[PDB]
């Protein structure tokens, strides 16, 4: 059980090496203990976001044009590319992973209770005479 | 002596999705464990992974839904979530106006990856209340070392 | 020496679905045998069971249709039919008004089962008249032991 | 030593399908080869051939849209192409009047063939343009020995 | 070739032993010729409806909630869940397995042939002035 | 109250024994608790048709000559005879158990809305100037 | 240990009227036996003997058709037949001119009688061709010692 | 010591029904008497009373006949006539044109019936001048105790 | 302590055959229990089981019918309902022309069978509609232990 | 030798106690010498219609209707159920309790000697050129 | 075994005694060894047709009026009645005891091949142009 | 490396053999250097287009009804069925080998640019005061 920060070798399993940091992968095993193992930086298009011994870097996401999705961050080594909503917008999550970006509910006929976040629609409170359906204000009649 | 799983989703927990061993048509040999609904490999090499989850809708709701089906992997060598599969579908175009015809969706996720040992595998979907548990077969998960 | 089939429809018997060995792309080595449309194991073992079936259809009927794709095993242990995979699609949302458009569906069946030695394998179907038989590698079913 | 091959989609070609080997979750090794966008199997044996493409869809187009996806097969023996496996999906079924809501259409592909040396594999589609390069695990190719 | 009623043993292939019961799975093989097999009772959730040797019980079934079915029999250790339809309802079925439930359709401007059976529609025919159309009678003009 | 699969012991009732499969019947109780049941083959003529520890089996019925039934299934030793009827026709039972095969109802001067089923005539609707009676259209005047 | 016989008519003989002990819901227990298609009792009593025999036929013949029932006895202190109970029938009236509708006709008999040691009954009918084999309990003779 | 009745048919007396003891398979032994043509049971206890009549006819008359075989009961607790056992029978449906031909019915009663001591059972029919006289064995009456 | 049983259809539910037991001249005595129109014996032993149905009809109907009574066994040795009994009868040989002459049809079961602890015994009809409920002692049921 | 309208104890012969009167049955005996009877009503579709200790009532009878009986009283707890003819008919006796009823023979080209009785046909007498045959005037040519 | 015309005593089972001879009845066992049986001689209506120990004769048969039958002989003592037919008429046995009289068949353009004889019609060859049927010569065209 | 038109021995890889011509499949291997190949025509509804040792001969394929496609050419067994469409129609090429049979496009108001060819629609050109759209001449207000 070595400390942390390190991976057993594969081979010849009693010698154990400092695993590769963010934006780099590894090439090639530790030739012998104590040196230092082989890390590459990652090429374009590829990242690593956490301390790993893989073989090869992750792909980096894109951002997806039919949600309304925005480019925040590029794809660099390190990072994984950062996808988001423009202005007055809001991502609505359908899984862990996907979300998509609608404008913001303005509130007609009612006040702001809280305003639109980036994960969260407006939260509009109407008055006497209106009521809320699917977060906009229409007359009970 | 080859580790193999092949798990089907539980017909008696409406609302999430819990993977079995103890049926008829499902293995949990050599070595592959069952942990906290995921499955662990017990040695490095080429596994097969596959999977199917079959949508049910009574009718189409007036919101769109999406149905997302993703194989993830969680190593010891990276030590996050990554996507091995992954598929999205939209089961519903327009919404019904009349009789709420049912619809029917399955996806399907297939693929040979290299894992090392203590790599767990985690089969998610995004709406566990469209889950089929009618008939045995239709969701299900597995890998096969290679 | 390892049981391997792979066999396709016939794209000469409209109205029903049979399965071919003497095509090009297609196989019966070692054991499995090919008797009443279904194939038959030759040893206890693991197997890949896989089909993939295509649905097409001239314009939405007026009438609801579902198209139901299952994989069952009849076995030396159980004596009775037991649905090994299946799936059910919903190929038409509405009625077509128009020009009738053409629609495709395609449906794919993919597992790892331990199969006893004389098990029967059949891969049904409810709508016949639906299916594919334009080209070569659309409808097919199979069976590999590992 | 089993020849084994899992490519993915390269997500930086916007309108055109080109495979990738050096990306992590994906394997080119013991003889299998990238040539030309295609996978060349450096023995003769038995096969698995898998693949899944993703298409997505901003709203519907005025005019029918079809999605093939076809794993097709050139080899020493015949010296032509060879259609192995073939999926058509019809993702529209009417024109969008309002929001465009999205689509999105999995087609997996899979089977065991017996293939020789020197064999080309090549996964094509008709729509390059609808493909899905937002993560990875979505579009991918494979070959494994067995 | 051993009487009916009996399974090979797996190994050492000359002592045949009876199957398991309905309600029951095989847990372990004969200890030795002439003895009893163990077969167990199926859990919760699982069941064999005929004479067996497997190794683990069927997962049984459950009723179609979109299709209008509902639990004429829950599910027992030797029996199938059995789902059908409520009162004034027939079964449409669109394989061997899945079928829906579909109303009665009940006679205008006819009279019924033939009563709702469990898996048919009701046959109704139409007077003078009116025809049949998708089971049901509507005007010539 | 044994599991299931296993009936008691008639004499000294506290061992119980498995009970013998379809095509078998009891021709000895257990010789010991976990020992097997004496369960016989039924000779010609014979059958058991579930599970069961009857002292001997049931006698395989026969098909009706004069009913016009013909036999789909011999008298197997697990199986009961299986009775039917011919090429286009169909069964009406009388009772539960008893059933006359009749030669399946032409449509004439008329269309058939519902082909010859198993335990069902032909459907038949007659069109302007004629009209149903015993299956068989007949015209009006 | 009372003396008991529940014999039922061969359905494998057509033609002949056979009785049998070795099928369920038949008895021969205490003494009587089965000699000759002879029911033989073991000891001097009283007991109740009853029959009942089913005839079947298809359409009416032209000649008058008459089906005789007849329990007789042929004891050691007469030595001659004695007919113990007897029936007669007459099935058909007119001739079938048209389809020919089936006819059944039963006919049972009934008694208690005093029987001493090696008393032979026979249950006797003069058609043996129009019997009915078709199911259990149609045709059957039986005597119980009281 | 058991109280047992088997009374025939007188064959001397035509046009009416008569009982008689002192004829060969003919039984009153243990108290039951036969007073007025009526049986009368020593006992309280359970009794099977059983009957069988036989009606012959020469040709079908003109008008409809119907055959009715009873027994009653007149005991110490109701003192009223109590119908046990009833059958009717209708053995002509249509005038006979012709040769007459014979016609047969035979109509049999049995029953387990609970009764006090001075009870009296009467076996009655409605056409005594149909009844059969031919043979032994063929009208007859009788109760058991049990 | 005899295990007894004769019970009497119910005269005030027609289109249906119920038995009664709280009637004159009807027992339910020793162990012998009434259950879903069913009589269940409280032991195993011998037992003398008996019926008679009689059915009436006004005139002839056009098409033939058919009256089959049947005693059947439903026992917890084979757990399936099993014919310890039956008679078939064709009251009608041809159609009425006229005036609808009425037809009586007695139809008597009666015979001895070993029965266990908790079998079920069922006097079933096929035309309940047929059924005679205008005397008491015309339709019953029964069973003696012996 | 109890006097009239007492039945003897079936336990302990030497009290003897009143039998229960029409339209009801015993339900349990006499709680000692001296002491009423337990006599209950007949309940719904039960009678007696004499003086009796009867544990259980007579199942009273039902019209025929294929007889043409008519039901002139009702099923009540002390008297039989009446079955009859309607206007203009009689009752032809088959046996003592079975009758069916015929309608009255009307007479043509005679006289009437004796009217329609209850349980008799009209007598018909014929005159010149007319004999009797079957209750009706026919002519001898 | 005692020698044949004796049979064994009821009760004290090591004396046995005569037979009684056809038309006697017995009435009392033997008083002892070597004495002579009490045998009746039957009454009206009984009789006896073999040797036996019987406590009552049999019943004498009657002559069927609806078969055509006659009293040839009358019921005596020892011998059963016998019944048969009138001149030129021949039994047809439906069973062992039962038969009817039918009249002798004539020939009608054809000869007598054998005459009426008592359980056998008349055998009747037709000549050319006629052939039989129901033992009648009829026309072929 | 042989020269062209020959392969390798599967088995012994010193000797080659000529392939298999159009029409035909190889049966057996070459039964030694200089011998002609085993090569078998092709069975109905198999077909090989080109020089060839495979085992078996390639599915014909079969014209789509949906994609209004009709045989120009029948499954011979040297060549591939040939769909087509009929007089008046373009196939649109949703793929390689997928194409669906529309009607050309007859010209409204405008005139014919290009003649419908067989994989394309007709060109038509609008005059004054109509624009193309969907190969169509519409109004411009």
């Amino acid at each position: 059980v070595c400390p942390q920060g390190k991976y057993i070798h594969p081979q010849n399993n009693s010698i154990c090496c400092t695993k590769c940091h963010k934006g780099t992968y590894l090439y090639n095993d530790c030739p012998g203990p104590g040196q230092d193992t082989d890390c590459r930086e990652c090429e374009s298009g590829s990242f690593t976001a956490s301390e790993n011994h893989l073989r090869h870097c992750l792909s980096c996401s894109k951002c997806r044009k039919e949600m309304g999705q925005v480019e925040i961050s590029s794809c660099t080594v390190d990072r994984d590319t950062v996808c988001g909503c423009r202005k007055n917008q809001y991502r609505h999550y359908w899984s862990e992973n996907l979300f998509q970006c609608f404008n913001c509910s303005l509130c007609l006929n009612g006040t702001v209770h809280l305003s639109c976040q980036e994960k969260q629609n407006t939260v509009c409170t109407c008055h006497a005479g209106f009521f809320l359906r699917e977060n906009e204000c229409v007359s009970c009649s | 002596d080859k580790p193999v799983a092949h798990v089907v989703a539980n017909p008696q927990a409406e609302g999430q999705l819990q993977w079995l061993n103890r049926r008829a048509n499902a293995l949990l040999a050599n070595g592959v464990e069952l942990r906290d609904n995921q499955l662990v490999v017990p040695s490095e090499g080429l596994y097969l992974i596959y999977s199917q989850v079959l949508f049910k809708g009574q009718g189409c709701p007036s919101t769109h839904v999406l149905l997302t089906h993703t194989i993830s992997r969680i190593a010891v060598s990276y030590q996050t979530k990554v996507n091995l599969l992954s598929a999205i579908k939209s089961p519903c175009q327009r919404e019904t106006p009349a009789e709420a015809k049912p619809w029917y969706e399955p996806i399907y996720l297939g693929g040979v990856f290299q894992l090392e040992k203590g790599d767990r595998l985690s089969a998610e979907i995004n709406r566990p209340d469209y889950l089929d548990f009618a008939e045995s077969g239709q969701v299900y998960f597995g890998i096969i070392a290679l």
